[PDB]
């Protein structure tokens, strides 16, 4: 897409600067929002060009990704740390937090514990160990 | 003050509402300012 | 014989049972099998009636969590003058109460918030508080934020006391259930010490602190020459200026009480009833004289009922003598017994009396709702439109929740604590007896009423868009006059028998206006015929709540479907699909339905104050008397077709939180969004069952499963009671931000 | 001693002897009513039914009617209106003795029903009941529309206008 | 007239007979149980249809089925 | 204008089947439709 | 489909207006759909009929005022639900009995419609409350701004 | 005694509810990394 400049050069986006109180909010964040791909009305925008933009349509994609997993995994594994511990019924209500804090420094480096729990067909249950409905 | 003197109130409560229904184990002089203070109150 | 009896030592107090929550069911501790058992944990946490069996250890309960109840009102309470003392701008409204707006609650700079706190005169940036705190304290006497914020410490230390009785009650020295159940000996100290001496506290205050201070605060002396409260009975020569016809003296100014020569007081207690005109509110000689009479007629009240010196009257066989040799001959029906085996009933049982005292709270809330405008007790209450506003509407909601508790512990009382032997063919028994001719003839009267309040809005509705405004319910086509109404708003203006009130109390009712800031305090409500018709609508809301709420207390113990419906309990779902389907057949059900009956009448009584005080009392004056009203003489001609209710009424007056956004009042236009969100969220518990969420879950806990991350807690969906309640919880909460959005930012938009 | 017994002596029937269904009073009027009196004929039944309905349905229409602002126009809208409702009304009343009357009546008209409050029950006695009501209420309505119509020649005659 | 069929699943833990309203299910003696006992069905024209039986069955799914079926004048319990 | 009219020809026709359709038959149609859902089977 | 036609509508009033840059610049946030689409465009639906007079839209904004009646008295069929009305057609039953002079008796007993079939009356009346509402709004607010 | 309410310090909805009190960094992190901070901003 070529319609969206960059907020360097767009007309309708200095008239937002010149208006603008400070307070704490409408300068330090503003100017960063100069080096954005900015519409034909003053209003930055989230576009994917190519190349161009790859690292920053990759910045919070990675970041939320591996600290959603992050909630994710450590959450997982201390489920199967209760489960064989045989307490899980009441581990769950009370949660024991040494067990869960070493559980999230094992979620830390998740994306590698992962690859080892699919290729020792591990993570995912086989099909008739899972209660079912009939069908 | 001089006359009002209310005392004829609590005195015609105190031969009067000794007649209640326990009267035992006095409150017609604690009524007897009830009644005594509306009424003279209530004709100055 | 009245006396006090109490355990020692009863409870013990340790943390053992805060480690193991549910506790107090033996159902609820035994573990946490699915997650059904969390919200059971929190549905049954205050149900002391089914937590233990016997009547003394529950009303233990009961005496020990009103104790931690008001503590939990004085941390409120202390947060209001805390605020008030260190986040407002009482200080600058002191001085100039029209121009300055009232502000506590400042907001942080954060998250770009910082434009929520708005401009409020005097330069204070801060949010408009509409709790009219600020017309109370100056009514109070409050002058600096000092005495505001010693309150605040006066009521965090008296917080900490209500925690250590309601612990000392529970633990150290638990009464026994005879000093609970000597209710005859707890009226004569509420009546008298409580409600009796409150009042003849407070007129001692309103006397020594608050009479002085708003003396003189109308003069205008600007919070220099203003004396501490001390220093008025400190310096007794400093209140001679000021009523002069007393004396103020330790004892040489008392003595006038004592010696009956009461005309001495009759410039600081006087009788004038009206509205004080510099500030628009009540006269406070005229309040101080009020609650001195309150205060002698309450402890003269508390002297009824007899304790342990014989004298007095026993509730007990008053009840008793009630039966049907002794009545008015017209009202001799109410059986033999009458009223015997009702004063066991009030006794045995807290349902019953939580019944009646919420009824009555409830009622007592909206009374006082209705009497805070009509006569604005506070200075400079009635100018400020958005605290009127935002005062009645509050007091209306508090008071239509607390009646629709009353009928859910009238019903609970029927299918829990209902004696049948102690409550046979007495006053109880004969009204379960023809509970088919009550219901019949409230289903016809609210059915009576429904055609001829709403449906009368369809017959205008239907003339105006044919364009036969003269076939119209109007005060132009065929006249609906409120006759009986009109006629005591004539008598409450001729009286002014009691003639010593010179002065007609409640403008409302007729004669003269009062602007105070070139705003008007407070005009004659007139009444015309869009008053009739949605005096009928309120009558009509307010009939089919009684008929939800009364039907689920003499049908909570049996009908014609299930004559055990007591056995299955309070609150059951249903007695499953046969009979047609019973679905919703519990008494708690008909509290759950009688839940939106209050939202609808209480939010129609709200909207008909809303805009009749806009059109025809609220406004300004100008420099030649003639009220120009917010939406000007709006209500007569449009309030009468409900397309009139939608265009001058909802779209209109409603640009105020529309086009609310970037500015201040841009907090009310996110709430008016959330209250929107939230009641059409609510439908999603209200027209699904959980046949459809359960078999959803089951999809859901596979994929769980089939990743090895199932919960031991077996996910459930929520009971169909608990899907009733969350539906019912978001369609009240939701319906009602949505209005508390749209009243504030209409009226804080304005004053 | 009670003034309020259960009804007509049997603890278990569904009402409840009361001043307003089962007093001296109450019982003379609403069983001298004719839909209960001792006595009649169906036809004078509803005959009698319908000559107060008809009379009495013309007046809502005639004063605050569509056509209650001129004279001669509003009394044709009240009449015809007591037209309207009787003659549905009565058509009303016809299929529901057809449709009721099928060989053992499921409800209050059955043959063992033994109920004071509807004695109609044959389909003899229901006929002669609408065509009693149907003309009841087109004479009853004819009535009240000709003392309106003349209300002017009316109001004179009861004022001694007319010497 | 609805339909109460009882399958073999049973145990003759008699609680299904208690929670009826209307009596509509009894016991026969049987020989699949240690109670020796079944539930059958002898009234079911007074069945009225409430399940009432079906939750107190044990049985994971549970060997009582209320099947509602033509519903008549005392299958959906009128007293008028 | 103060009057319903009909420029259409036939306009009288509307006059008359309006209240047919809509208030005049009905409730015979009513009446025949309900003894036709309410007869014994004998 | 409320979202479909919302968004089609007031795509094509922006468009047709000329007042592009009205959906462009506050469709991007909920009060725009709130402040722009919905209160915007009512104010002449609304007016169909007021106390000053009547148009062409009376019929309009009466449906518009139906629809939404049609909806409410949905909810009426969708929240409450049947038992409750079991017990009170249960009383009114009672009340025709032991009424003098009411000579109609029902030839088949008065019950509270059923569980399965309330959930359709009460979704007939949200659908025609939803199209009668939506029909009205939508062709009053461009059959007014517009030929 | 100080064993039993520890255990309920971290029981269910008091984890919970302390995490959420925890998770308040977007309320530090996000008041001085210049509070406006979107997608294409942060690095
Ligand atoms: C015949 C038959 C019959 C009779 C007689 O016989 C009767 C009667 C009664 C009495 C007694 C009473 C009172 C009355 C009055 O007030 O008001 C009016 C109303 C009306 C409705 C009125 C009506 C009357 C008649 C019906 C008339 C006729 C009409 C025409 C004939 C039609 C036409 C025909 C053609 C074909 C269409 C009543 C009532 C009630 N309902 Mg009752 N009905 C009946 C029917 C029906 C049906 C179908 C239904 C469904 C819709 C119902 C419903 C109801 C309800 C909700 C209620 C109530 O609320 C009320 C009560 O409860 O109380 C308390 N219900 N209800
Ligand atoms: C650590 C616990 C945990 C884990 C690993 C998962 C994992 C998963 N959930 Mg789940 N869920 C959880 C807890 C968890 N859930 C809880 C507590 C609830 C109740 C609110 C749900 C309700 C839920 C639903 C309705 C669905 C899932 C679905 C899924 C799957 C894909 C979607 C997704 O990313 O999550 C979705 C996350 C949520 C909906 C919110 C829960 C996240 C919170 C933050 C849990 C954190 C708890 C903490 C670590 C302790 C995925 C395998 C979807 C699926 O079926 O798979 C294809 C699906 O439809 N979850
Ligand atoms: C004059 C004596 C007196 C006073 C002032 C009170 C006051 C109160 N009682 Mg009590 N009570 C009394 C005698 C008294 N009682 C006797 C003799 C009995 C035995 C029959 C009881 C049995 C009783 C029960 C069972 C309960 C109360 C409760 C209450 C509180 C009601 C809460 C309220 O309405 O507003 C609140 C008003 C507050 C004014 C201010 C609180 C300040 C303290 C607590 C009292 C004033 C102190 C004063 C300076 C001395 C209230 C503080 C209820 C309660 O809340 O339990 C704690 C309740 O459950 N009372
Ligand atoms: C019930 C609460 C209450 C309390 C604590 C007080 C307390 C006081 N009053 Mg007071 N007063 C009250 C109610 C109260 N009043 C009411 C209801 C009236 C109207 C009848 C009065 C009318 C009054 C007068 C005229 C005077 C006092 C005065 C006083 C002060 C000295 C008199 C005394 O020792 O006793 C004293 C601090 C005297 C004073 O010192 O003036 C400042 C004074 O002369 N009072
Ligand atoms: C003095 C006032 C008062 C008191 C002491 C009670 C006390 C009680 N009520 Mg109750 N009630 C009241 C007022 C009161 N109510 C009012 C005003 C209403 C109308 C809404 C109700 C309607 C009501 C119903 C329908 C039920 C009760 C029940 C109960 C009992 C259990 C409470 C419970 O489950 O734990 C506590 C539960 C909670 C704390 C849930 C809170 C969630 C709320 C809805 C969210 C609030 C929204 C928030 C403000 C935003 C308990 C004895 C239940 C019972 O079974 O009785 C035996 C029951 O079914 N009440
Ligand atoms: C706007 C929607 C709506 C409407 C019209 C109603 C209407 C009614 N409700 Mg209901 N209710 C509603 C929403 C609604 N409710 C919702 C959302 C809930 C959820 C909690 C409830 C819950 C509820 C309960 C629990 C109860 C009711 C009851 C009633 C009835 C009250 C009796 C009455 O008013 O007589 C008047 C009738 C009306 C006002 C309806 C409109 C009448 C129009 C204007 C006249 C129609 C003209 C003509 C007849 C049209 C026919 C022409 C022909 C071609 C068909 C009534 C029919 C109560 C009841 O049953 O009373 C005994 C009852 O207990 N409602
Ligand atoms: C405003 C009204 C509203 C809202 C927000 C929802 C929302 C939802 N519905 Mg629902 N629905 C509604 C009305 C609503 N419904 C009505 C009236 C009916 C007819 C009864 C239905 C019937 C229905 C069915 C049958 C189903 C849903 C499903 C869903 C969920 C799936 C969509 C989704 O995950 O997005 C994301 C979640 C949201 C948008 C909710 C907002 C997130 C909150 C605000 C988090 C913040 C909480 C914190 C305290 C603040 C979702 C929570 C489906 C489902 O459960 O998917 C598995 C499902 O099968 N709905
Ligand atoms: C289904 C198509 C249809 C529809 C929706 C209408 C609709 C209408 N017509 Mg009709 N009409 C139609 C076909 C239709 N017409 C045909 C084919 C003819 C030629 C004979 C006529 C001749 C006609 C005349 C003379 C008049 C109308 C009039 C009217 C209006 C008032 C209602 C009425 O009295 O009509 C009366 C009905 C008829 C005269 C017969 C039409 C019936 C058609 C032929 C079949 C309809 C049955 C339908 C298919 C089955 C569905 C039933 C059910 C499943 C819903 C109304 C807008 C009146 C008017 O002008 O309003 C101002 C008027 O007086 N129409
Ligand atoms: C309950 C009661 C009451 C009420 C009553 C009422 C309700 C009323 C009424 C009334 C009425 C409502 C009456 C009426 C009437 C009528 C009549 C009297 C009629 C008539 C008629 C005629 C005579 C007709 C004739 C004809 C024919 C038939 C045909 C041809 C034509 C002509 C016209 C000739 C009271 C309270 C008071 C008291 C007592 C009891
Ligand atoms: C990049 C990009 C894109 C695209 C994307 C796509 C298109 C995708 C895809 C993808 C795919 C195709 C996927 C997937 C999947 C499959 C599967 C099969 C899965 C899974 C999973 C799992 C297994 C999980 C696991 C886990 C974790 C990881 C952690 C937590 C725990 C759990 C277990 C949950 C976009 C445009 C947006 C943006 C820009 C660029
Ligand atoms: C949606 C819905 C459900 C499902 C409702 C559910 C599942 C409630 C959802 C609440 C969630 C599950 C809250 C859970 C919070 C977790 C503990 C996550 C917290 C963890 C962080 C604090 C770390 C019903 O059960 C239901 C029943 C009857 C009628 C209508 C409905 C209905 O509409
Ligand atoms: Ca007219």
């Amino acid at each position: 897409n070529t319609t969206l400049v960059p907020c360097y050069k767009s007309p309708a986006f200095v008239e937002r600067m010149k208006n603008a109180p400070d307070s704490y909010y409408t300068t330090k964040p503003l100017k960063a929002y100069s080096q954005l791909l900015c519409g034909e009305d003053g209003l930055p925008r989230i576009a994917l060009d190519r190349l161009s933009l790859a690292v920053d349509v990759a910045i919070p994609i990675a970041i939320f990704l591996y600290t959603a997993g992050f909630i994710g995994w450590s959450g997982r594994s201390y489920l199967q740390a209760i489960k064989k511990q045989d307490k899980a019924e009441e581990k769950e209500v009370f949660i024991d937090v040494p067990l869960f804090i070493s559980c999230m420094v094992m979620a830390l480096f998740w994306p590698m514990a992962v690859i080892k729990e699919l290729l020792a067909g591990e993570l995912v249950a086989k099909d008739e160990e899972i209660p079912i409905s009939v069908r | 003050x001089x006359x009002x003197x209310x005392x004829x109130x609590x005195x015609x409560x105190x031969x009067x509402x000794x007649x209640x229904x326990x009267x035992x184990x006095v409150a017609a002089m604690a009524f007897g300012h009830v009644i005594g203070v509306a009424i003279v109150l209530g004709l100055t | 014989e009245v006396r006090v009896v109490v355990d020692n030592d009863p409870v013990p107090t340790s943390f053992q049972k805060w480690s193991q929550p549910g506790h107090f069911d033996r159902t609820l501790a035994k573990g946490a099998k699915t997650t059904t058992w969390i919200w059971n944990l929190h549905a049954n946490a205050h149900d002391f009636d089914t937590h233990t069996s016997d009547l003394e250890d529950i009303s233990r309960k009961i005496f020990a969590a009103h104790f931690g109840h008001l503590a939990v009102v004085f941390i409120w309470l202390s947060g209001m003058y805390f605020h008030g003392a260190r986040f407002s701008n009482f200080e600058a409204w002191m001085a100039n109460p029209t121009g300055i707006k009232p502000s506590a609650q400042v907001v942080w700079p954060i998250f770009g918030q910082e434009i929520l706190n708005g401009d409020m005169g005097g330069g204070f940036h801060g949010i408009q508080i509409t709790s009219g705190l600020f017309q109370m304290w100056r009514a109070a006497g409050f002058t600096n934020t000092f005495q505001l914020y010693c309150t605040a410490i006066g009521g965090l230390v008296m917080a900490a006391l209500m925690l250590f009785a309601g612990w000392f009650h529970y633990h150290k020295r638990a009464p026994k259930l005879e000093w609970f159940q000597n209710t005859q000996s707890m009226l004569n100290h509420h009546l008298a010490g409580l409600l009796g001496l409150g009042s003849l506290g407070w007129t001692g205050h309103l006397i020594h602190v608050s009479l002085p201070t708003n003396k003189l605060l109308d003069t205008g002396v600007a919070l220099k020459d203003i004396p501490l409260p001390h220093e008025f009975i400190l310096n007794p020569s400093l209140m001679n200026k000021l009523y002069p016809h007393a004396d103020w003296g330790f004892v040489k100014g008392v003595v006038p009480f004592f010696t009956l020569q009461w005309g001495h007081f009759t410039d600081f207690l006087t009788f004038k009833g009206g509205l004080n005109p510099v500030t628009g509110g009540l006269w406070l000689t005229d309040v101080a004289h009020h609650h001195l009479a309150i205060a002698v007629m309450f402890i003269i009240a508390g002297h009824m009922y007899r304790t342990n010196w014989g004298i007095g009257h026993s509730i007990k066989e008053m009840l008793d003598d009630a039966r049907t040799p002794n009545m008015l001959p017209f009202l001799s029906f109410i059986g033999p017994v009458g009223h015997k085996g009702l004063f066991e009933v009030l006794t045995t049982s807290w349902h019953a009396q939580l019944s009646i005292n919420l009824a009555m709270l409830g009622s007592l809330s909206i009374i006082i709702a209705h009497h805070m405008y009509a006569m604005p007790p506070y200075p400079y209450l009635a100018t400020d439109y958005g605290t009127v506003v935002s005062l009645f509407t509050h007091h209306v909601w508090i008071g239509g929740f607390l009646i629709v508790g009353g009928a859910a512990h009238a019903a609970i009382y029927m299918v829990r604590d209902y004696d049948p032997e102690q409550n046979f063919n007495n006053v109880l028994d004969r009204v379960l007896r023809h509970r088919d001719a009550i219901i019949s003839h409230l289903a016809w009267v609210c059915q009576f009423l429904g055609f001829h309040s709403f449906a009368m809005y369809c017959h205008n509705d239907t003339m105006r868009a044919f364009g036969r405004p003269q076939d119209m319910f109007s005060d132009t086509g065929i006249q609906l006059q409120p006759v009986f109404a009109q006629w005591l708003q004539h008598i409450h203006t001729m009286t002014i028998a009691a003639p010593n009130l010179h002065d007609p109390v409640s403008y409302a009712f007729g004669g003269g206006v009062v602007a105070v800031g070139g705003k008007v305090a407070m005009m004659p409500i007139t009444l015309g015929t869009a008053d009739f018709l949605i005096h009928h609508i309120h009558a009509f809301t307010i009939h089919v709540t009684v008929l939800v709420l009364l039907k689920g207390v003499l049908f909570a113990r049996s009908s014609r479907l299930i004559p055990d419906k007591a056995n299955l309990g309070f609150r059951f779902p249903c007695d499953g699909p046969g009979r047609g389907g019973t679905c919703q057949v519990s008494a708690w059900d008909h509290v759950f339905l009688g839940l939106f009956w209050m939202y609808n009448s209480l939010s129609m009584v709200i909207f008909h104050f809303f805009w009749k005080m806009q059109s025809d009392v609220w406004g300004t004056v100008g420099a030649d008397g003639v009220v120009t009203h917010i939406t000007g003489g709006n209500f007569a001609t449009s309030s009468i077709t409900n397309n009139g209710w939608l265009r001058d009424f909802l779209w209109a007056q409603s640009t105020q939180v529309i086009t609310s956004y970037n500015t201040s009042l841009s907090a009310y236009g996110l709430m008016f969004l959330g209250g929107h969100f939230i009641f059409g969220f609510s439908l999603m518990f209200l027209f699904s069952g959980r046949g459809y969420w359960q078999e959803l879950i089951e999809s859901i806990v596979w994929a769980h499963n089939k990743l090895k991350v199932a919960p031991a807690i077996q996910p459930r969906a929520l009971s169909i009671i608990h899907g009733r309640a969350v539906g019912v919880a978001h369609y009240l909460l939701g319906g009602i931000v949505t209005t508390w959005a749209f009243f504030l930012a209409r009226m804080t938009a304005f004053g | 001693n009670d003034i309020i017994k259960p009804f007509k002596g049997d603890p278990c029937l569904g009402n409840l002897s009361t001043p307003i269904n089962d007093s001296p009073l109450a019982k003379a009027f609403i069983n001298n009513l004719p839909a209960y009196r001792k006595g009649l004929t169906p036809f004078m039944r509803g005959l009698e039914i319908g000559m107060a309905h008809g009379y009495f349905l013309v007046g809502p229409e005639v004063v605050i009617g569509p056509l209650r602002e001129s004279a001669h126009g509003a009394n044709l809208s009240g009449l015809i209106t007591a037209i309207y409702i009787a003659v549905s009304a009565c058509l009303g009343i016809s299929i529901f003795a057809i449709t009721t009357f099928q060989g053992n009546p499921k409800g209050s008209y059955s043959s063992y029903s033994k109920d004071s409050l509807r004695p109609l029950r044959t389909r003899e006695e229901w006929s002669q009941l609408n065509g009693g009501i149907f003309l009841g209420a087109m004479g009853g309505a004819i009535f009240a529309y000709l003392l309106l119509e003349n209300f002017d020649a009316l109001d004179a005659i009861l004022r001694g206008a007319v010497n | 007239s609805h339909t109460v069929k009882i399958y073999d699943t049973c145990i003759g833990c008699t609680q299904c007979v208690r929670a009826c309203p209307t009596d509509v299910l009894e016991m026969v003696p049987w020989d699949g149980c240690r109670a020796g006992q079944i539930a059958s069905s002898p009234r079911t024209e007074d069945c009225v249809g409430c399940k009432r039986c079906e939750t107190a069955c044990p049985t994971d799914f549970l060997s009582i089925r209320v099947y509602l079926g033509a519903e008549t004048t005392r299958s959906m319990g009128l007293a008028y | 204008m103060t009057q319903l009219t009909g420029d259409y020809a036939a306009s009288w026709l509307p006059w008359i089947m309006i209240p047919l359709v809509f208030y005049i038959l009905p409730f015979p149609v009513f009446a025949i439709l309900f003894l036709w859902i309410q007869k014994e089977a004998s | 489909l409320g979202w479909v036609t919302f968004y089609w509508h007031w795509k094509h009033l922006s468009i047709w207006q000329g007042n592009v840059a009205q959906f462009n610049e506050s469709s991007t946030y909920l009060m725009g759909w709130f402040r722009d689409y919905l209160w915007a465009n009512s104010a002449q639906l609304i007016n169909g009929y007021n106390p000053y007079g009547t148009n062409n839209l009376a019929v309009w904004a009466w449906m518009f005022l139906f629809g939404h009646l049609a909806w409410a008295v949905s909810f009426m069929f969708l929240i409450t639900w049947r038992g409750y009305w079991q017990e009170l057609i249960e009383t009114l039953a009672w009340a025709h009995e032991q009424t003098p002079l009411s000579f109609g008796y029902w030839r088949d007993k008065p019950v509270a419609l059923s569980i399965v079939q309330a959930r359709l009356v009460g979704l007939t009346h949200f659908t025609v409350g939803y199209i009668a509402t939506y029909g009205a709004f939508l062709i009053a607010s461009t059959a007014s701004k517009f030929g | 005694e100080a064993r039993y309410l520890f255990r309920y310090l971290s029981s269910a909805p008091v984890v919970a509810t302390l995490a959420l009190i925890i998770i308040s960094v977007i309320l530090i992190v996000l008041n001085y990394l210049f509070p406006g901070l979107q997608y294409g901003t942060f690095f």
